């Protein structure tokens, strides 16, 4: 079952689309090759593969905003000052997001 | 007083900004309904017709449109081409300058300037 | 008159205007009297442009043209 | 007879001599650890992130960072001294004249981005002569990518061997000129 | 080929050759067009179709009649029939007074398969490069249409490209006498074919007085 | 109307035929390629303008040509459906 | 007796419109008909806009220009 769950068309860019078979002759290949990345209903084989992409593509894109969120999470438990927002609200800007002081940006940060 | 003009204006600003308006678009949506409308760039129309006539009948401009207009003796002319492609003809070829040329001048294009049928 | 712009208000620029007329009715008229000459000449010029020249006047029309002595030497002078 | 006032305002060296072509002798520019301007300048800028840095607590990170911060501004101060500013801004001034020998010369960037980007087009034509196929420009065949990348540092020679002896232009009648333009 | 009586639309009301299709807003605007084109053609099975003015239809097992405003939508629906392997259509241009006019297979054989008796209308002989330059024809029959110059006048014209390249060799045209010579054009001495003659004596002296200053300083 | 002018390069694909929505191209037989045909077009007076026959066409330079002329556009040439000019 | 240039041999196409004016590319075939206008058929590696990689040229648009080389159209 999970046999043919192969790396073997990582390398064969565009494999996913009969229109891109003839290969890389133009540049407009890689826009095209981009365009279709997506397009699950003109992409090869039967309508189950349609089905299998959509639905885990889902899934994928569910894990992603779980990973959003998991990072919002940590930002705000190690990178915060929620410590004295929580104590005073009303006189504490919200952060959860510092700079890194290079190039100047320190001047990004400000006083919360 | 520093006015007193504006007994000038009171007359030739609703005249020339509404009056003369309005009468050129009337007379330009009539003028649109003429057949002579646009005579100069809308094909199809008489007095194009007319003035493209009127420019044949003048002696000068009789053969104007002839893209070979200009030989001045055009038997000569043929005559120096047949002596030239007969010495070049190749082998047993059945082809003459005067029927070469005669089907090189005819050309099928019925569809070029058909507008020429209506005014 | 009330001004706008940095400029009119602290430097004091003023428009003046004059307390007399310019012009008098009369001065107008008689330049309204050679604008409608220019206005009729250029509705004549209007009409001559729109409908061209007319190479076929040499069969109505009167006379048997003319080329002026210098335009025949202008042609034969060269191009 | 006052160039000054004659011009509008801007001045005249009025003097020819050789001595006067190097861009110190310039006088709108005046080295900027003498000029005014860039003492207030920078002076408004220890001040700002000074004002900024008490706003914090005194044992906080922040603070240290601050301190960071200024010891760097008073770094840069010292180390633009040298550098020409002109007589108004106190900003210091970028020299284009080709003098090799001043303090922020245009010379040295040139000269170090004239080799990197020469070698940088040189590795990639490199490649794409060594790769006459369009399946090794999207599937890049990387040891010899890098072997072409590492070979690129001796193009301001050998681009110019290939210059005169006929290997990197090609005559105009082997390429595609453009589009006719007459015929008839 | 024998074109059918096609009757006009609104003379046809309530056909038994009409398929059933839905109807919509997208049909032949009456009221304001007379001009209709009519598709036609006979099925095997009532095979559901497309509408080109929006809607969906089912043909008949018989004969089949259809009516559109244009000749376009009438050749969409026979490219549609013709997928589903339905030949012997015949798309008709009905006049405003109901004269029909046979269009699309207009020989009975369909414009992709070669039939004899046809001629190629609108044909060059030459690449498309071959074409006369557009300022070459100014003020001629073709002053803005050099792709419909006759091939002829293609090659006349490309003789003169290649003549009036080599300068020093032209001829200059001679000035005209305009004071001595233009009469009243009944003063003529007729005799054309001795006018050439005289073109010809003429431009001999000129050529010769050409010829003699030339050979002053050159 | 538009024109749709075919040029010696045709190589008989029938391609350009095949496209057009309006029946404007047609297959005659000649002796100038290796397919014994050229297209042709009798009947560009309902030539649309849309080009596919170019698009079509897979000569080094299209084979067949459609010179757009607006000054010139016909009922037929603009498509009008809620209007007649007849 | 073949007439035209060899099969598989390198031509320069002298035909002015064409995608590949001045280019190169192989011979496919020469049709031997002498009522062919344009016999020669030539492919290419760059393909044209219309992804056409081969087109027929006539007998006067080839030049049998040799191979083309390293980094060379
Ligand atoms: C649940 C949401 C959802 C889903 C599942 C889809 C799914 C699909 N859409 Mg779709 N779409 C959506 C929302 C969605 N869309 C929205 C909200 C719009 C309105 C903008 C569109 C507009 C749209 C169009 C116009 C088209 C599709 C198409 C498609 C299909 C192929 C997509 C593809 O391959 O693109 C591949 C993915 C990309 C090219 C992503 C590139 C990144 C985008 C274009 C730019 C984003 C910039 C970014 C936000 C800012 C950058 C930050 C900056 C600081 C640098 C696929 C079925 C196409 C199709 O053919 O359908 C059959 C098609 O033509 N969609
Ligand atoms: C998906 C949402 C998301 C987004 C937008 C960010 C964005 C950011 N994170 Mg972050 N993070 C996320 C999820 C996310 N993170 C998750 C899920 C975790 C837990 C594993 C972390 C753990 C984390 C730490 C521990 C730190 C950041 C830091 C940062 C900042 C600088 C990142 C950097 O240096 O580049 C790194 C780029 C690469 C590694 C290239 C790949 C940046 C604003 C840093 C920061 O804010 O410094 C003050 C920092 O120290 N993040
Ligand atoms: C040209 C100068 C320059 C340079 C060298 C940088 C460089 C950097 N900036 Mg930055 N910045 C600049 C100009 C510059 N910036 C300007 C002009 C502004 C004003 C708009 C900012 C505003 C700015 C902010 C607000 C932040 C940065 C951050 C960062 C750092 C992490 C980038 C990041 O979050 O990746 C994100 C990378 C990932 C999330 C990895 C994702 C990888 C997978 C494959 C997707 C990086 C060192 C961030 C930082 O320091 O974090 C603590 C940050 O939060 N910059
Ligand atoms: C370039 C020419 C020109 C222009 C743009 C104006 C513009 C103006 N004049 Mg005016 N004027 C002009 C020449 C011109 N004048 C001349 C030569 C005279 C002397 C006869 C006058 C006498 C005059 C008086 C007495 C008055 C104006 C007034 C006005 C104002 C109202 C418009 C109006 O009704 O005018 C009407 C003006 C005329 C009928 C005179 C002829 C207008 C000119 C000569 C025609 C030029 C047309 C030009 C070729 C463009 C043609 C193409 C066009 C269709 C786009 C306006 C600011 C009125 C106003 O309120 O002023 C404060 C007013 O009381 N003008
Ligand atoms: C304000 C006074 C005025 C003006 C501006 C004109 C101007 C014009 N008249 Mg007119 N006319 C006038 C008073 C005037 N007339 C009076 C008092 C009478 C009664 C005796 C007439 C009776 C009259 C007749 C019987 C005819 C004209 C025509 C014309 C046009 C001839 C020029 C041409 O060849 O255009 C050629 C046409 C065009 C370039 C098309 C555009 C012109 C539109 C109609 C007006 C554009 C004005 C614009 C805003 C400036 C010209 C636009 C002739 C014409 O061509 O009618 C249109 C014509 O047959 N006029
Ligand atoms: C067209 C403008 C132009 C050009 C092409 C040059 C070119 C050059 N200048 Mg120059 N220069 C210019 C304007 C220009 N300058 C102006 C406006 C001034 C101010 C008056 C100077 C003042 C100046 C000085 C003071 C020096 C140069 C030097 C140089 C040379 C250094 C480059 C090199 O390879 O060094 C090797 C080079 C030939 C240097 C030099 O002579 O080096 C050879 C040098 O010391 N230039
Ligand atoms: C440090 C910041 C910085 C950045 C980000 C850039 C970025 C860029 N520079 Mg650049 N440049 C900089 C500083 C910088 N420059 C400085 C300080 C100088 C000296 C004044 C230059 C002088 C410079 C020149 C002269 C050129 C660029 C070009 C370019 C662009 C092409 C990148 C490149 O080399 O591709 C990699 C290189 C290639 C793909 C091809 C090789 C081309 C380079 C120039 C090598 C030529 C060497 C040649 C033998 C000598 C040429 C002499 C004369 C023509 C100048 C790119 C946007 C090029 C550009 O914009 O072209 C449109 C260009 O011609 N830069
Ligand atoms: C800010 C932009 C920037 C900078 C500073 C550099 C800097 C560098 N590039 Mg580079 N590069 C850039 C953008 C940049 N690249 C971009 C946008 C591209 C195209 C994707 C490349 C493609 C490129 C290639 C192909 C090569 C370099 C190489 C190099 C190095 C030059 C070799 C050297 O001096 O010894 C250190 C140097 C570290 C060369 C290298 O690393 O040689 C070993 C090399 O061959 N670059
Ligand atoms: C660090 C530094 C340095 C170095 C630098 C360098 C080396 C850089 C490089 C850079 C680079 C290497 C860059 C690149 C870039 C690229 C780009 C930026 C691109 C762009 C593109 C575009 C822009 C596009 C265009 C177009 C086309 C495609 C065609 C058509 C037209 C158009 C335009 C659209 C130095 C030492 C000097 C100094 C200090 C600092
Ligand atoms: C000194 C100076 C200056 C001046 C400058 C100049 C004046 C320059 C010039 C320059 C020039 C006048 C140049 C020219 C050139 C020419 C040519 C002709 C070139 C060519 C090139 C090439 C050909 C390249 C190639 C390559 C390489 C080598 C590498 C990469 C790749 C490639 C292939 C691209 C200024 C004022 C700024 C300032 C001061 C300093
Ligand atoms: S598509 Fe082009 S080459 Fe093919 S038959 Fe039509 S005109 Fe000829
Ligand atoms: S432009 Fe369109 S309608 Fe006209 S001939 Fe070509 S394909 Fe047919």
């Amino acid at each position: 079952i999970f046999r043919y769950i192969n790396t073997t068309l990582w390398a064969k860019a565009g494999h996913f689309n009969k229109a891109l078979s003839k290969g890389a002759k133009t540049t407009t290949w890689i826009w095209n090759l981009h365009d279709y990345a997506h397009d699950f209903d003109i992409q090869q084989r039967s309508t189950g593969l349609i089905a299998r992409k959509v639905f885990s593509s889902n899934l994928a894109h569910l894990s992603l905003v779980f990973f959003w969120i998991s990072g919002m999470h940590l930002h705000g438990a190690y990178l915060s000052n929620y410590d004295i927002w929580l104590k005073d609200p009303k006189s504490i800007t919200p952060s959860s997001h510092l700079a890194y002081s290079l190039i100047g940006q320190d001047i990004l940060n400000s006083y919360t | 007083k520093y006015g007193d003009q504006r007994k000038f204006a009171a007359v030739l600003v609703p005249l020339t900004t509404l009056v003369f308006p309005a009468v050129a678009m009337g007379m330009f949506v009539l003028y649109s309904f003429q057949e002579d409308a646009f005579w100069r760039i809308v094909p199809g129309t008489k007095r194009a017709r007319e003035l493209d006539e009127a420019w044949r009948e003048h002696p000068l401009f009789a053969n104007s449109k002839d893209p070979l207009d200009g030989l001045i003796n055009p038997d000569d002319y043929e005559k120096g081409l047949e002596e030239a492609w007969e010495r070049a003809k190749p082998a047993g070829s059945t082809v003459t300058v005067k029927d070469k040329l005669k089907q090189l001048s005819k050309q099928n294009n019925p569809h070029w300037e058909s507008w020429r049928a209506m005014s | 008159r009330v001004p706008g712009g940095k400029r009119t208000q602290e430097l004091g620029l003023v428009i003046p205007m004059a307390d007399e007329d310019g012009l008098t009715d009369g001065q107008v008229a008689g330049l309204f009297v050679i604008a409608l000459v220019v206005f009729i000449s250029a509705m004549d010029l209007a009409k001559t442009m729109y409908n061209g020249i007319n190479p076929a006047k040499f069969k109505t029309s009167k006379g048997k043209g003319y080329i002026s002595p210098l335009v025949k030497r202008y042609i034969e002078n060269g191009f | 007879a006052k160039p000054l006032e004659m011009f509008g305002g801007v001045d005249i060296d009025l003097e020819d001599t050789p001595a006067h072509w190097t861009i110190k002798a310039s006088p709108v520019l005046e080295p900027c650890k003498d000029n005014k301007k860039f003492h207030k300048k920078l002076k408004d800028e220890l001040y700002k992130v000074k004002k900024n840095q008490q706003k914090f607590a005194e044992g906080s990170a922040a603070y240290a960072r601050f301190n960071k911060k200024i010891k760097m501004i008073e770094l840069r101060e010292t180390a633009y001294g040298d550098r020409l500013c002109g007589k108004k801004d106190g900003l210091p001034r970028t020299i284009a004249t080709g003098e090799w020998n001043v303090r922020g010369s245009a010379m040295w960037p040139a000269a170090i981005f004239l080799y990197i980007a020469g070698w940088i087009g040189w590795a990639g034509r490199s490649y794409l002569i060594r790769t006459n196929d369009a399946a090794k420009e999207i599937n890049i065949d990387v040891p010899l990518a890098v072997t072409c990348m590492a070979s690129g540092f001796s193009w301001p020679v050998a681009a110019w061997q290939e210059i005169v002896n006929g290997e990197m232009a090609v005559p105009n009648d082997q390429i595609h000129n453009g589009g006719p333009w007459n015929q008839s | 080929v024998v074109a059918e009586a096609i009757p006009r639309p609104e003379d046809l009301l309530d056909s038994p050759k009409f398929p059933m299709f839905e109807g919509s807003t997208g049909g032949y605007m009456s009221r304001s067009t007379r001009e209709r084109h009519a598709i036609t053609w006979t099925a095997k099975g009532q095979a559901k179709f497309e509408m080109p003015t929006g809607g969906f239809a089912i043909m008949n097992q018989g004969e089949n009649l259809c009516y559109f405003r244009k000749k376009e939508q009438c050749i969409a629906l026979g490219k549609q029939l013709r997928k589903m392997k339905i030949e012997n259509y015949k798309i008709y241009r009905l006049k405003k007074d109901g004269t029909v006019i046979f269009m699309h297979p207009a020989d009975g054989v369909f414009p992709e398969k070669v039939n004899k008796g046809r001629v190629q209308v609108n044909g060059r002989p030459f690449t498309i490069r071959g074409n006369p330059q557009q300022s070459e024809l100014k003020f001629t029959k073709y002053q803005g249409k050099g792709y419909e110059a006759d091939p002829l006048t293609t090659m006349f014209v490309k003789a003169r490209v290649m003549a009036f390249a080599d300068v020093p060799n032209l001829f200059a045209l001679p000035q005209p006498n305009m004071d001595e010579l233009v009469p009243a054009e009944e003063v003529d001495k007729y005799t054309r074919q001795e006018y050439t003659t005289r073109m010809m004596e003429a431009l001999k002296r000129v050529q010769d007085d050409r010829a003699a200053k030339a050979a002053k300083s050159l | 109307s538009h024109a749709v002018k075919i040029y010696d390069t045709c190589i008989g694909c029938t391609l350009c035929v095949r496209a057009c929505p309006t029946d404007v191209l047609e297959m005659v037989p000649a002796s100038i390629n290796a397919a014994k045909q050229v297209a042709s077009s009798p009947r560009v007076e309902d030539c649309v303008g849309c080009k596919r026959c170019e698009t079509a066409c897979p000569t080094d330079f299209l084979s067949i040509r459609v010179y757009l002329q607006d000054n010139e556009e016909t009922q037929y040439s603009l498509g009008l459906d809620l209007v007649d000019w007849s | 007796p073949w007439v035209g240039p060899k099969k598989g041999s390198w031509v320069k196409i002298l035909r002015p419109e064409s995608y590949w004016f001045q280019q190169r590319g192989q011979v496919v075939n020469v049709n031997q008909k002498p009522e062919v206008k344009y016999p020669v058929t030539v492919k290419f590696d760059s393909v044209n806009y219309a992804n056409v990689n081969t087109n027929g040229y006539a007998l006067w648009e080839v030049i049998e220009a040799p191979a083309p080389g390293p980094g060379e159209v």
